[PDB]
């Protein structure tokens, strides 16, 4: 079980952010009622190679079940069209959009992708 | 190896219309292939307009291992409207949902529909 560290609005994420000053960043947008979401949280952030290849990435999750105001400010703000969507900071605060995982991907090929930050 | 290398839009997935005549509206989803929208999130609401109960269509059955079975619909979506009654500037609410089938869920969405003026009869 990844341990994400739940982060609810646009401050929140730049303040965890600026905190993770120097290790790389991962974002995971996630809802209840998004199945897709459902597969990746039972199949690939559980898969073991996946978690080793995050063992060096601070792990943020927004849950936006409740599509609230927040909710979707955040979402707006992030360009996220839906769920589940996967956004990559470099461990210099900058985003790789052309690197975020939308919709349900394996385990094998994540972890692949994960390692390319090589 | 490229670590900096799918869905379209909702918009473009869920092509919606519609079409009003009198007392006659016709509510319209053209439903990109891949895709399809959830029967039990669909919810027409008037405003300041009085609407005939809407009756959803047959749709068909999707499964998936959390919520067993949900009626579905692809290809296209027409949903017929009853207006009795409209006022100057009734407006319509039309809220849906939707998914595509390599698993990515498009959150809820909501148009309004500008309804022509309807009297009584």
């Amino acid at each position: 079980h990844l341990n994400f560290t739940q982060i609810k609005t646009v401050d929140e994420l730049n303040q965890a952010l600026v905190e993770a000053k120097g290790k790389p960043v991962m974002l995971d947008l996630y809802a209840d009622w998004c199945v897709a979401s459902k597969e990746f949280e039972k199949y690939t952030f559980s898969d073991p190679q996946v978690q080793k290849a995050l063992a060096d990435t601070v792990l943020l999750q927004a849950n936006v079940t409740a599509n609230d105001a927040q909710d979707v400010a955040l979402l707006k703000h992030l360009n996220v069209l839906g769920l589940p969507t996967i956004l990559f900071f470099d461990g210099q605060g900058q985003e790789h959009p052309q690197a975020r995982v939308t919709g349900f991907m394996d385990a094998e090929t994540f972890s692949a992708h994960l390692r390319d930050r090589q | 190896g490229l670590f900096d290398a799918q869905f379209v839009p909702a918009d473009q997935a869920f092509a919606f219309d519609f079409q009003q005549n009198q007392h006659d509206l016709n509510l319209t989803w053209q439903i990109k292939d891949g895709y399809y929208l959830y029967r039990k999130q669909i919810r027409i609401t008037p405003e300041h307009a009085k609407i005939a109960d809407v009756q959803l269509p047959q749709g068909v059955w999707h499964e998936d291992e959390f919520y067993g079975k949900s009626e579905i619909y692809r290809d296209r979506l027409t949903l017929p409207v009853t207006i009795n009654q409209a006022s100057a500037g009734a407006t319509l609410t039309v809220t849906y949902q939707g998914s595509a089938d390599a698993g990515f869920c498009y959150p809820p969405e909501t148009k309004t529909v500008p309804l022509s003026e309807v009297v009584a009869n």
